[PDB]
């Protein structure tokens, strides 16, 4: 419907954790824009006076954000999410309110990580703290993951089991998971030669040998029903053996010419 | 801002030290311990004498942490010598925790001294150091003795599993830190290392970059040298 | 002298090839010595190795 | 004749050609070096006889063709290389 705080928030509640809808809570989200032009003509200067206007601003864009996550469209979510953050920063978290902001916040953290935009991830980590204002249930998933992922205990991650508890998080968790699986998958090839199928499912973060066969094949190992780790592995181990000679010397003439000129 | 800039050399020595300290600090959080260490080490050295002392101590706190982050275990005398030894005392303890590979000392220190660390500004880096505690220990042992069983590394660090160790090696290898590989043919970590580089062209390169790097500085050395006595001779004196 | 050397070699090198052509066709009498010497040049070939310079030049200069 | 770039030969080539056993070729190759058709060393464990040098030979049909080919490779390299040598070290170049 038409929404903007102080007189509406109907759609936030109607969107999920009541019944599934986005056919009212994102289909009608084009007329909310017209009040938004007014609201956004005021946080040019970020002051406490601007608050009143600022909460109404956020309200459409919280409903906006919410429709995008359920719909499974990452770009729409990103435009909506980004606004809420600058609208927190007006004495740094002036608005850390609403539990229809809570989910977004956690989602934003995992979102940054899936892209493997490391800079943005840290920027958000510091900007945000409302991880106990809105309390650790779904927001906990990126937090646990940061500690584990930095420590290098991949086992501990709580991202290959953060699929089961979800607000509508399950989608984000899955793309981020796929990124984790790849990172390990290329490395393991270099690591060792033809190892068991079972061993190659275990620490490849796979669920079955069938998932491993298809996933391994794209990567360049296990093209057949027999491991082909061996091509990759053998290349890495001797670093001190390689003489194409003239090719490797890399133009001795150039370095010499740079050197001679001064004297 | 850091990426865009290279930073030229015309600006005084005090200001350079301020530029390096700030740069070093921010980069390290991301896990760019490598670039940041270089700046910080230059920073300490760039500062003035006695007037500098208050900035110098803050820089000395950050410096142990950035060099520790790399996979190095800084020298114990360094903490001792400035006469801010007391403040330096938790930083030394963090270094010791990294040596042994034990989590338990590292985690308790981080909290207790956390009030003092926050003040320096170092605290954000200090959380990233947890990874290093186990990482430094495994690279030290593998470098020294090439082939060791997965079971042996797990006990030493106080890791959960032989898997837990293999995953440390997996994150590292691509970056190149630990620089070894896991062979689950029997379950050992095997180091890449070999030696006899002088029957290969590869040393000529090592030297070649070193000289190129030096060279641009040599032209600069001759040039800069003459300038200040000449300014003084041009200036009128009594 | 080194820059010029390369240019010298090129000027000399062209002649050797035209002489070989003349014998082939555009008939010219073979001076046996020349042919014998030519073949010798190509056989000695090896590939290159090492040679590099130190950081030392800079150190002195910095001292000044 | 055939290699500009290399000058080493395997034994096995001779062996098939001659249709004479492997044991004999190593011995034949030794006689070859003693006459002075070729000078070099023989490395048994690599299965190569490496020629440091080849004896001059009176004009042959195969020969004349190889010399031209090698002179062409040579001209081209010297022109490429001339540009590198000239291009760098500007201040002494006069």
């Amino acid at each position: 419907l038409q929404a903007a705080a102080g007189m509406y928030e109907q759609l936030k509640d109607e969107w999920n954790r009541k019944s599934p809808n986005l056919s009212k809570c994102g289909e009608e989200l084009g007329r909310l824009k017209l009040v938004l032009l007014e609201l956004n003509f005021l946080p040019t200067t970020g002051t406490k006076l601007t608050k009143q206007q600022l909460i109404l601003a956020r309200d459409i864009l919280e409903i906006g954000a919410q429709w995008s996550i359920l719909c499974k469209d990452i770009p729409s979510f990103e435009r909506y999410m980004a606004q809420l953050k600058c609208y927190y920063f007006d004495y740094k978290e002036q608005l850390p309110e609403s539990a229809y902001m809570h989910q977004l916040l956690g989602l934003n953290l995992l979102f940054l990580l899936s892209q493997n935009r490391v800079a943005e991830f840290h920027t958000e980590l510091e900007r945000l703290p409302a991880k106990d204002i809105q309390t650790n249930v779904y927001i906990k998933h990126p937090v646990s993951l940061e500690q584990y992922l930095m420590e290098g205990s991949y086992n501990k991650v709580f991202l290959a089991k953060g699929n089961i508890p979800a607000e509508s998080y399950t989608f984000f968790i899955d793309i981020l998971l796929d990124t984790i699986r790849d990172e390990i998958a290329g490395c393991i090839e270099k690591a060792y030669e033809k190892i068991l199928f079972a061993e190659a499912t275990r620490i490849l973060f796979f669920s079955t040998p069938k998932k491993m066969t298809d996933y391994a094949k794209k990567r360049g190992w296990l093209l057949g029903p027999n491991n082909y780790y061996s091509f990759a592995s053998q290349q890495q181990k001797p670093e001190d053996s390689t003489i194409p000679s003239t090719e490797l010397a890399r133009q001795v003439i150039e370095y010499a010419r740079q050197l001679e000129m001064i004297v | 801002l850091v990426s865009k800039s290279v930073f030229p050399e015309q600006a005084n020595n005090n200001e350079w030290a301020r530029y390096l300290y700030y740069t070093g600090r921010i980069k390290a959080i991301q896990l760019e311990y490598s670039e940041a260490r270089r700046t910080m080490t230059n920073a300490l050295r760039k500062a003035p004498q006695h007037t500098a002392v208050g900035f110098k101590q803050t820089v000395h706190k950050l410096l142990i942490v950035v060099e520790l982050l790399l996979g190095e275990i800084p020298d114990r005398l360094q903490f001792r010598q400035p006469s801010l030894k007391r403040s330096l005392m938790p930083y030394f303890l963090l270094t010791q925790a990294v040596r042994t590979g034990n989590l338990a000392k590292f985690n308790q220190v981080l909290d207790q001294f956390g009030e003092k660390f926050q003040t320096d500004g170092t605290y954000t880096l200090i959380i990233r150091l947890r990874h290093n505690v186990i990482k430094t220990g495994v690279r030290m042992i593998s470098l020294s003795y090439s082939r060791i069983s997965l079971a042996d590394i797990a006990q030493k660090l106080q890791l959960d599993s032989p898997e837990d160790a293999e995953f440390i090696v997996a994150k590292a290898i691509r970056d190149g830190v630990i620089e070894a590989s896991i062979n689950h043919e029997k379950g050992y970590v095997q180091s890449k290392e070999m030696i006899d580089i002088y029957s290969t062209r590869e040393p000529q390169l090592a030297f070649h970059q070193r000289i190129s790097f030096c060279l641009d500085i040599h032209n600069m050395s001759v040039k800069a040298m003459r300038f200040p006595p000449k300014s003084y001779n041009k200036d009128l004196e009594s | 002298n080194q820059v010029h050397g390369l240019k010298g070699l090129n000027s000399k090198l062209l002649d050797i090839r035209t002489y070989l052509e003349k014998v082939a066709s555009g008939k010219l009498p073979i001076n046996h010595h020349i042919i014998y010497q030519l073949q010798d040049v190509f056989n000695l070939l090896p590939d290159a190795s090492l040679q590099e310079f130190v950081k030392a030049f800079y150190l002195k200069t910095n001292d000044q | 004749t055939r290699p500009a770039n290399h000058r080493q030969l395997t034994f096995e080539e001779i062996a098939k050609s001659a249709k004479i056993t492997v044991n004999k070729v190593e011995l034949l190759v030794m006689k070859a070096l003693s006459v002075g058709l070729v000078r070099g060393s023989i490395d048994e464990v690599d299965k190569r006889v490496h020629m440091t040098w080849v004896q001059p030979r009176v004009l042959d049909l195969q020969q004349i063709k190889g010399m031209k080919d090698r002179l062409e490779l040579w001209c081209t390299d010297v022109k490429s290389m001339e540009l590198l040598v000239e291009h760098q070290a500007q201040d002494i170049l006069t």
